[PDB]
C-alpha cells in the first residue's frame, strides 16, 4: 500500500514538474496547475482532456478530464461561481463502498468481545475452584490450571488492543501489539502441550512427573518468547516505522508458521488418540460403542482445537468477499467460544469437581 | 538452646522429605501384582518360571514388577486381603480340570470381584492345564455343568491350529463363565483379562506385562471421562 | 478322642466362667456415673480449653 | 450370640423329597445374605446353593441345578429348602452357613477351619 | 460321647444366661435419665500430618502425649512431633505390609508387624545415630494383626492363626500362649495395671485373659459379625467393642454382660476403631463411612461428628492426657483433632 | 494463516488506506 504521507511529496514533485513545464512554455488558454492535475495550451473554443494521472492510487488510470477553454483564452468559470468548471467524473470510477464495510469490522469486534467476555468469566471461576481446593490437585490440574490462565491472558490481551485501537510511533501500541502476538502464541502452545501430555500418558506407562511438568510450563511459556522476540527484533532492525500493526512483508511469517506447524501436529495426536479409543471399545465387547465414541470425540474436540484445521491454510484475501468472510466469522465465533466450552466440558461438569462441591456443601450444611 | 533445637529438628525434617522424595518416584515407577490361586493349580511353576508372604522382584522392558504370592496363611481369606486394595492387578490361576474345584474357583472370582474394597481392581486371568484337558477328550465337564451341551462355540473367537474342537468348546466355555460373571455387575471400572497357559511355557511374562499397561491406559481415560 | 478333648475343654471353661462373682447391674453402672462425675473437672474434650493452655493452637 | 440349628434329614430312598429348616437365632436375619454348604463322606465343602436378602436372587452348583429350591422367611425367622429327585450321590452333612457381614454381595464360607457361622449340621444318607 | 458332651455344653450355656438374667436387675439406660447431655462437641483440625505415600494403617500416641507412630503400606514406619509437625524418624521397612505399630511405654522401643508374620522391634536409642532391628520376633503362622508392649521386655501379640502369644524381648522366646478363639483375633487392649486383657476375634466373641496366669476368665458374645476394635474404659472394669454389624456395645468384666448398645438407623457401615476419651464420657468411634462419631458413652447419643477424611478410617488415637485425637485413614493423612 | 492476526493486519490496512481515501474525497470535492 501507499502511506498518506508519500501522496503529499508526489503532489509536490508534480507541481515543480508543472512549474518548469510553465516556465519551458487567437490566443491559447494557458498551461496551469490545479493542485491535482497540470493542463496544456487550451485551444480556443475547444474541450480539453486530459488522461487522470498516473500517481492517484484510487483514480480510473483510462479515463480523461474534461474542461473547456472559451474564445477569450481564459478557463471556463462555474455558473454564479468564480471556480473553475471541469468534468472530473473519468477519472472516479471507484467509488463502490466507502464505510459499508466497517460494519463487517464491527459486528466481528463484537461477537468476539462478547466470546471474550463470557470465557473470561467462565474461566476465572474454573481457576478459582481448581486452585482452592486440595484434592483437586494434580500433574493433570496443574496443566490444565496453566491452559486456563493462558486463555484468561488471550481474553485480556484481547481487551486492551481493541481498547488502545479504539482510543503511532509511542511506544504503547508496540507493547500492546507485541503482548497481543504473545499471549495468543502462548495460547497455542499449551494446547499443543496439553496434546502432547495425553498423548503421552496413554504411550508410555512410566513417567516422571517433575521433569516432565517442568519441561512442559518451558516448552509453553517460554518457547513463544523466543519467536516474539526474533520479530520483534527483526521488526525493529528493519522497518522500525508506525506502529507494528501493519504488515510489512514476510516478516510475519516469523509467528505465523511457528504457531501454524502448532496446528498440524496437534491435529494429528487427536486422530492417533480416537484411534486407540475405538480399539479401547472394540476390546471391551454395537450402539452403545457408536454413542460412546462420538460422545468422547466431541468432549475431545474443543480440548485439542480441531476447528483451527478447517481454516488453518488459506492464503490472505481480499479485504471483502464469500471466502473471508466466511472464515472471519467461523474463526471469531469459535475461537472466542473455545474459552467457555473448555470450561463447561472439563472444570465444571468434571466428576471429580461436582463430587468435592458437593461434599464441602454437605460439609457447611452439616456444620450450619 | 530453644533455636538450636528448632534448627536441628528443621534438618532432620528436610533431611526425611528428601529421603521420601527419592523413595516416591520408586514407589510410584514400580508396579505390583498379586499372584492369587487355588491350590490344586500350579501357582509354583508359575513363581518358578515367571515366613508369611513371598515376593518375586524383575523387571520387563526397564518396567519393575512386584509379585506377590501369598504364603503361609490362613484358609479365611476375608481380612487379609483388604491390605490388597492398592495393587494394580489381581493375576488369577485356576487349573481346568474329587470336588468341583472349577465351583469353588467361580465363587473366589465372584467373592473377589463383589468386594467392596475390590471394585476398582482389575483381574488378569490364566486359565492353566490346557493340556489336561485335550488329553480328557478320550475319558467330567458335563457332569457337573447341565449347561454344557446346550452350548456352541463363539462365532468371533478364533481357534489355534491343531486344537480338537471339543476341548475348544470347553475352553471357551470355561472362559465364558469367569466371563458372565465379570459382565453381570458391570460397574464399568476394572476389567476382567482371560488368557490361556500351558504347564510349561514362557510367554506370560509377556502377556502379563501387555495387560498391564492396559489397566493403566484405561486408569488415565477414566480421569479424562472418556471412558 | 481329640474332639471329645476339645468338647471336655469347653465344658471345663464353660465350668470356670459360670462360677464367678457378679456384681447387680445397678450398682457397677452406678460405679461408672461415680467415676466419669468425678474425673469430669479434669477431661479436655468434653470441656474446651483456652488457646493460651492448649498447646495445638 | 449367633446360633444356627438345623432341623430335617433321616434316611431317605431315591427319586424322593425332603426338606430341610435352618433356626436362625440371635442376629437379625432378614439382613444376611445366606447359603447352604455340604461335606460329602471323605471331601472337602463344596457350595451348593444360596439366596440373597430379599430373596431376589438365587444361584445353585451345576450339579444339583434346578433339582433343589432354597427360599428364606423372614417373618417366622427360618431358612427352608426343598430337596426333590434325590440322588445316591448327593448324601452328606448340611450346613445351613451365614455370610460374615451384613449388606453386603461377597462371601467367604467354604473355610473347613472352623469357620464360626454355620450349624452343627445335619445328615442325609440315601 | 459326643451327645453327652454337646448337651452338658448347653447345659453349662443355658445355666450362664440364666446366671445373667437373674443378675440383670435393671439397665444402664434407665438409671441414667436425670444426667445432663455433653451438647456439640464440635472438634476442629489443628494439625495435619501430610507424608505417607501409601494409606496409614494403624498409628499409636507415646506416654509423652508428644510423639506418634504412623505405620503405612510403603514400608516406610514414621515418627512424628505432634506439636511442630516435624518428622523424627523415617524407618524403612523389610516388608511393604504392615498392620500394626506401637510405642514403648519408655519410647526407646518401636515395634511393627504385617503379613510377614515377624515383629521387628527397633530400638530408638541410637548411639550412633540410624535406627537398626534390636530383634525380630517369629513364631506365628498367620499374620501379626495388633501388639502391645507391657513393659521395656515384654510384648503381647495378636496373630491370625486363632492364638495369642506373650514374648519376650531378651530372650525372643514366647513366656506363654493363649489358645481360645475359633477365628482370626483382629485387636486387643490392655488394662492401665497391665493385669488382664481383652481380645476380640472374628468369631463374634471377646476373651479376657490373665497375663500371668495363662488362663482366660470371661468370654462375651454380644456381638453379630467381626470384632474389629476394643479399648478398656480408663478405669479398668468395662470395655467398649467395635464390630462390621455397625453397632458398638459396652461390657462390664462383674456383671458379665452387656450394659448399652450405641446404634443408629442411619449407619449401617463397618467399624474399625473406637477409643475411650480421658474422663470416659466420650466414646470415639471410627467408621467405614469416612468419618468418626462422637458417641454419648453413658446416653447412646450422637455428640458429635468427625467428618474430615475422605477414605476409610483405619486407626484412631487418644492422648494419654486427653489434649488431642489423631485419626488416620487410608487417604495417607494424619488429622489431629483438638 | 492466524485469524486474530490476519484480522488485525487487514483492519490496520483498511484504516490506512481510508484516510489517504477520505483526504484525497475533499480535494475531489473541492477541486471538482
Ligand atoms: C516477554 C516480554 C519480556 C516481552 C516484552 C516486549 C516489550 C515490553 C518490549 C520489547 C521491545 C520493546 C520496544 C523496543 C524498541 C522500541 C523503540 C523505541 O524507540 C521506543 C520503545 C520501543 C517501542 C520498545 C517498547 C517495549 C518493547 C516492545
Ligand atoms: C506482565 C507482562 C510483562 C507479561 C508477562 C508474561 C509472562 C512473562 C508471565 C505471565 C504468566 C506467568 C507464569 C504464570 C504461572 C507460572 C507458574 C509458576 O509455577 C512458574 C512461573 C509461571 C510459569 C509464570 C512465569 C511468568 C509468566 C509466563
Ligand atoms: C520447526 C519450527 C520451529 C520451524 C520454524 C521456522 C521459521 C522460524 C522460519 C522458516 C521460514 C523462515 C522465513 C523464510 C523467509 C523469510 C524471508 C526473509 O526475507 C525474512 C525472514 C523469513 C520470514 C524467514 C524467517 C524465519 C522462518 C519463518
Ligand atoms: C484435514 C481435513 C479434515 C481438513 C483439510 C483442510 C485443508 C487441506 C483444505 C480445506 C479448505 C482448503 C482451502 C480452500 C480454499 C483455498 C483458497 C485457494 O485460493 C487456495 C487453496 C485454499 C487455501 C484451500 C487449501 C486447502 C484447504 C485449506
Ligand atoms: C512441522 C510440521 C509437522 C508441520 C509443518 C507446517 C508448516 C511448516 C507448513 C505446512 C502448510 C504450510 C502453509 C500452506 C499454505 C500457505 C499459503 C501460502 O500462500 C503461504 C504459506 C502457507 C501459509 C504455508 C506456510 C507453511 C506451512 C504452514
Ligand atoms: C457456528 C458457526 C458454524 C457459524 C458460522 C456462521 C457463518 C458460516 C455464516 C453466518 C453469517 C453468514 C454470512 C451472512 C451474510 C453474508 C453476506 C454475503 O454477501 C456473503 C455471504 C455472507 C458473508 C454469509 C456467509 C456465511 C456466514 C458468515
Ligand atoms: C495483559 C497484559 C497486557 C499489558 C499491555 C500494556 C498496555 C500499555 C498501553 C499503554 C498506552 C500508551 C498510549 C500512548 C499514547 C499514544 O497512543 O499515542
Ligand atoms: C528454536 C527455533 C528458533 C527459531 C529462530 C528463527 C530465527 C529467524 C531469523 C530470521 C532473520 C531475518 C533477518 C533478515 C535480514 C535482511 O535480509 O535484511
Ligand atoms: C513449530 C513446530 C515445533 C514443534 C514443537 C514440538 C517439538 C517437541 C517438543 C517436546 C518437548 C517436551 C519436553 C519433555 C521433557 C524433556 O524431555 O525435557
Ligand atoms: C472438523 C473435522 C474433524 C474430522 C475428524 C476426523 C476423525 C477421524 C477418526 C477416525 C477413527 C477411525 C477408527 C477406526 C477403527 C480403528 O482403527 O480402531
Amino acid at each position: 500500500v501507499m502511506t498518506k504521507e508519500e501522496q503529499i511529496f508526489l503532489l509536490h514533485r508534480a507541481q515543480a514538474q508543472c512549474e518548469k513545464r510553465l516556465k519551458e512554455v487567437g490566443r491559447p488558454c494557458l498551461p496551469e496547475w490545479d493542485h491535482i492535475l497540470c493542463w496544456p495550451l487550451g485551444a480556443p473554443g475547444e474541450v480539453v482532456a486530459v488522461p487522470c494521472p498516473d500517481y492517484i492510487y484510487d483514480f480510473n488510470h483510462k479515463g480523461h478530464a474534461y474542461r473547456r477553454c472559451d474564445r477569450n483564452g481564459s478557463w471556463e468559470l462555474v455558473p454564479g461561481h468564480n471556480r473553475t468548471w471541469a468534468n472530473y467524473s473519468e477519472c472516479v470510477k471507484f467509488l463502490t463502498n466507502e464505510t459499508r464495510e466497517r460494519e463487517v469490522f464491527d459486528r466481528l469486534a463484537m461477537i468476539y468481545t462478547v466470546g471474550y467476555s463470557v470465557s473470561l468469566a467462565s474461566l476465572t471461576v474454573a481457576v478459582l475452584i481448581l486452585a482452592y481446593f486440595r484434592r483437586l490437585h494434580c500433574t493433570r490440574n496443574y496443566i490444565h490450571m496453566h491452559l486456563f490462565l493462558s486463555f484468561m491472558l488471550r481474553a485480556v490481551s484481547i481487551f486492551v488492543k481493541d481498547a488502545v485501537l479504539y482510543s503511532a510511533g509511542y511506544a504503547g501500541c508496540r507493547v500492546a501489539v507485541t503482548f497481543f502476538l504473545y499471549f495468543l502464541a502462548t495460547n497455542y502452545y499449551w494446547i499443543l502441550v496439553e496434546g502432547l501430555y495425553l498423548h503421552s500418558l496413554i504411550f508410555m506407562a512410566f513417567f516422571s512427573e517433575k521433569k516432565y511438568l517442568w519441561g512442559f510450563t518451558v516448552f509453553g511459556w517460554g518457547l513463544p518468547a523466543v519467536f516474539v522476540a526474533v520479530w520483534v527484533s527483526v521488526r525493529a532492525t528493519l522497518a522500525n516505522t508506525g506502529c507494528w500493526d501493519l504488515s510489512s512483508g514476510n516478516k510475519k511469517w516469523i509467528i505465523q508458521v511457528p504457531i501454524l506447524a502448532s496446528i498440524v501436529l496437534n491435529f494429528i495426536l487427536f486422530i492417533n488418540i480416537v484411534r486407540v479409543l475405538a480399539t479401547k471399545l472394540r476390546e471391551t465387547n454395537t450402539r452403545q460403542q457408536y454413542r460412546k465414541l462420538l460422545k468422547s470425540t466431541l468432549v475431545l474436540m474443543p480440548l485439542f482445537g480441531v476447528h483451527y484445521i478447517v481454516f488453518m491454510a488459506t492464503p490472505y484475501t481480499e479485504v471483502s468477499g464469500t471466502l473471508w468472510q466466511v472464515q472471519m466469522h467461523y474463526e471469531m465465533l469459535f475461537n472466542s467460544f473455545q474459552g467457555f466450552f473448555v470450561a463447561i466440558i472439563y472444570c465444571f461438569c468434571n466428576g471429580e469437581v461436582q463430587a468435592e462441591i458437593k461434599k464441602s456443601w454437605s460439609r457447611w450444611t452439616l456444620a450450619l | 538452646d530453644q533455636r538450636n533445637e528448632e534448627k536441628a529438628q528443621r534438618e532432620a525434617n528436610k533431611k526425611i522429605e528428601k529421603q521420601l522424595q527419592k523413595d516416591k518416584q520408586v514407589y510410584r515407577a514400580t508396579h505390583r501384582l498379586l499372584l492369587l490361586g487355588a491350590g490344586e493349580s500350579g501357582k509354583s511353576t508359575i513363581v518358578k518360571q515367571m515366613t508369611g508372604i513371598f515376593e518375586t522382584k524383575f523387571q520387563v522392558d526397564k518396567v519393575n514388577f512386584h509379585m506377590f504370592d501369598v504364603g503361609g496363611q490362613r484358609d479365611e481369606r476375608r481380612k487379609w486381603i483388604q491390605c490388597f486394595n492398592d495393587v494394580t492387578a489381581i493375576i488369577f490361576v485356576v487349573a481346568s480340570s474329587q470336588t468341583n474345584r472349577l465351583q469353588e474357583a467361580l465363587n473366589l472370582f465372584k467373592s473377589i470381584w463383589n468386594n467392596r474394597w475390590l471394585r476398582t481392581i482389575s483381574v488378569i486371568l490364566f486359565l492353566n492345564k490346557q493340556d489336561l484337558l485335550a488329553e480328557k477328550v478320550l475319558a467330567k465337564i458335563e457332569d457337573y455343568f447341565p449347561e454344557f451341551a446346550r452350548y456352541t462355540t463363539p462365532e468371533d473367537a478364533t481357534p489355534e491350529p491343531g486344537e480338537d474342537p471339543r476341548v475348544t468348546r470347553a475352553k471357551y466355555f470355561i472362559r465364558d463363565e469367569f466371563l458372565r460373571i465379570s459382565t453381570a455387575s458391570g460397574d464399568g471400572r476394572h476389567y476382567c483379562y482371560p488368557h490361556f497357559t500351558c504347564a510349561v511355557d514362557t510367554e506370560n511374562i509377556r502377556r502379563v506385562f501387555n495387560d498391564c499397561r492396559d489397566i493403566i491406559q484405561r486408569m488415565h481415560l477414566r480421569q479424562y471421562e472418556l471412558l | 478322642t481329640a474332639s471329645i478333648a476339645q468338647a471336655r475343654k469347653l465344658v471345663e471353661q464353660l465350668k470356670m466362667e459360670a462360677n464367678i462373682d457378679r456384681i447387680k447391674v445397678s450398682k457397677a453402672a452406678a460405679d461408672l456415673m461415680a467415676y466419669c462425675e468425678a474425673h469430669a473437672k479434669e477431661d479436655p474434650l468434653l470441656t474446651p480449653v483456652p488457646a493460651s493452655e492448649n498447646p495445638f493452637r | 450370640q449367633v446360633q444356627l440349628q438345623e432341623s430335617g434329614g433321616g434316611l431317605v430312598q431315591p427319586g424322593g423329597s425332603l426338606r430341610l429348616s435352618c433356626a436362625a437365632s440371635g442376629f437379625t436375619f432378614s439382613n444376611y445374605k445366606m447359603n447352604w454348604v455340604r461335606q460329602a463322606p471323605g471331601k472337602g465343602l463344596e457350595w451348593v446353593s444360596d439366596i440373597s436378602q430379599s430373596g431376589a436372587s438365587i444361584s445353585y452348583t451345576g450339579s444339583v441345578k434346578g433339582r433343589f429350591t432354597i427360599s428364606r422367611d423372614n417373618a417366622k425367622n427360618t431358612l427352608y429348602l426343598q430337596m426333590n429327585s434325590l440322588k445316591p450321590e448327593d448324601t452328606a452333612v448340611y450346613y445351613c452357613a451365614r455370610c460374615p457381614a451384613p449388606f453386603t454381595r461377597d462371601c467367604f464360607d467354604v473355610t473347613s477351619t472352623t469357620y464360626a457361622y454355620r450349624g452343627q449340621g445335619t445328615q442325609v444318607t440315601v | 460321647e459326643l451327645d453327652q458332651l454337646r448337651q452338658e455344653a448347653e447345659q453349662l450355656k443355658n445355666q450362664i444366661r440364666d446366671a445373667r438374667k437373674a443378675c440383670a436387675d435393671a439397665t444402664l439406660s434407665q438409671i441414667t435419665n436425670n444426667i445432663d447431655p455433653v451438647g456439640r462437641i464440635q472438634m476442629r483440625t489443628r494439625r495435619t500430618l501430610r507424608g505417607h505415600l501409601a494409606k496409614i494403617y494403624a498409628m499409636h500416641w507415646g506416654t509423652d502425649s508428644r510423639l506418634l507412630v504412623s505405620a503405612s503400606q510403603d514400608g516406610k514406619l514414621i515418627i512424628w512431633d505432634s506439636y511442630t509437625t516435624n518428622k523424627v524418624h523415617a524407618i524403612p521397612l523389610r516388608s511393604s505390609w504392615v498392620m500394626t505399630c506401637a510405642y514403648a511405654p519408655s519410647g526407646n522401643y518401636v515395634a511393627c508387624g504385617g503379613l510377614d508374620n515377624i515383629c521387628s522391634i527397633y530400638n530408638l536409642k541410637t548411639r550412633e545415630g540410624n535406627v537398626r532391628v534390636s530383634r525380630e520376633l517369629a513364631g506365628h503362622t498367620g499374620y501379626l494383626s495388633c501388639c502391645r508392649f507391657l513393659d521395656d521386655n515384654q510384648i503381647v501379640t495378636s496373630s491370625g492363626d486363632t492364638t495369642c502369644a506373650l514374648w519376650d524381648i531378651e530372650t525372643g522366646q514366647q513366656t506363654t500362649t493363649f489358645t481360645g478363639h475359633t477365628g482370626d483375633v483382629m485387636s486387643l487392649s490392655l488394662a492401665p495395671d497391665t493385669r488382664l486383657f481383652v481380645s476380640g476375634a472374628c468369631d463374634a466373641s471377646a476373651k479376657l485373659w490373665d497375663v500371668r496366669e495363662g488362663m482366660c476368665r470371661q468370654t462375651f458374645t454380644g456381638h453379630e459379625s467381626d470384632i474389629n476394635a476394643i479399648c478398656f474404659f480408663p478405669n479398668g472394669n468395662a470395655f467398649a467393642t467395635g464390630s462390621d454389624d455397625a453397632t458398638c456395645r459396652l461390657f462390664d468384666l462383674r456383671a458379665d454382660q452387656e450394659l448399652m448398645t450405641y446404634s443408629h438407623d442411619n449407619i449401617i457401615c463397618g467399624i474399625t476403631s473406637v477409643s475411650f476419651s480421658k474422663s470416659g464420657r466420650l466414646l470415639l468411634a471410627g467408621y467405614d463411612d469416612f468419618n468418626c462419631n462422637v458417641w454419648d458413652a453413658l446416653k447412646a447419643d450422637r455428640a458429635g461428628v468427625l467428618a474430615g477424611h475422605d477414605n476409610r478410617v483405619s486407626c484412631l488415637g487418644v492422648t494419654d492426657d486427653g489434649m488431642a485425637v489423631a485419626t488416620g485413614s487410608w487417604d495417607s493423612f494424619l488429622k489431629i483433632w483438638n | 494463516a492466524v485469524a486474530e492476526i490476519q484480522l488485525m493486519h487487514q483492519r490496520a490496512k483498511w484504516i490506512q488506506d481510508a484516510r489517504r481515501r477520505a483526504f484525497l474525497h475533499k480535494l475531489i470535492a473541492e477541486i471538482h
